[PDB]
């Protein structure tokens, strides 16, 4: 029963409906904006981070997934290993791949 | 570091072990002295048995302590 005169908002439905995203770290990675990225990767989670050791170990495997995903473009890689070595780990299995 | 031993992209997807601010330097002096002494290595080493280990024990011990090989 849509007694409210609805349209692309209904609220009842828009709750139904509620599905928000933001900009994530590949956002910049993924266009390749390195120190940019690392700063509003900070910005947003390092805070946000609630358990920095796994969040960190968790976005490392997310750069490590972006950096696999693009091997023969240039940029895609150099981003990625920027990104790394901001991030704070090893920089040899992402340049072995 | 990297143009002065010539003396971004370009360089952060090479292989060297790690971008630390010594380890580039080192591991190019590594290689080229190890390249530079094995290549005059063979070089010497490329030069009868018994006989020939007889007369070379027989010069002087200053010149024998000069072996190139041993060198």
């Amino acid at each position: 029963a849509w007694s409210h005169l609805p349209h692309f908002s209904s609220p009842d439905l828009v709750n139904k409906y509620a599905i928000v995203e933001r900009l994530n770290f590949a956002y910049y990675l993924h266009n390749g904006r390195p120190s940019f990225a690392f700063g509003t990767f900070l910005v947003q989670e390092l805070i946000k981070s609630k358990t920095p050791k796994q969040l960190i170990q968790q976005v490392g495997n997310e750069a490590y997934v972006i950096g696999l995903s693009s091997f023969h473009i240039p940029s895609i890689g150099a981003a990625c290993v920027c990104f790394l070595e901001l991030l704070g780990l090893d920089s040899l299995k992402l340049r072995v791949d | 570091y990297l143009l002065m031993s010539a003396s971004i992209t370009e360089l952060l997807q090479m292989c060297w072990p790690s971008l630390s601010e010594d380890c580039v330097a080192s591991h190019t002096t590594l290689s080229q002295q190890l390249d530079q002494v094995l290549q005059s290595l063979r070089e010497a080493l490329e030069l009868p048995p018994l006989s020939s280990l007889v007369e070379q024990a027989a010069q002087k011990a200053p010149e024998a302590e000069a072996h190139p090989v041993q060198i």
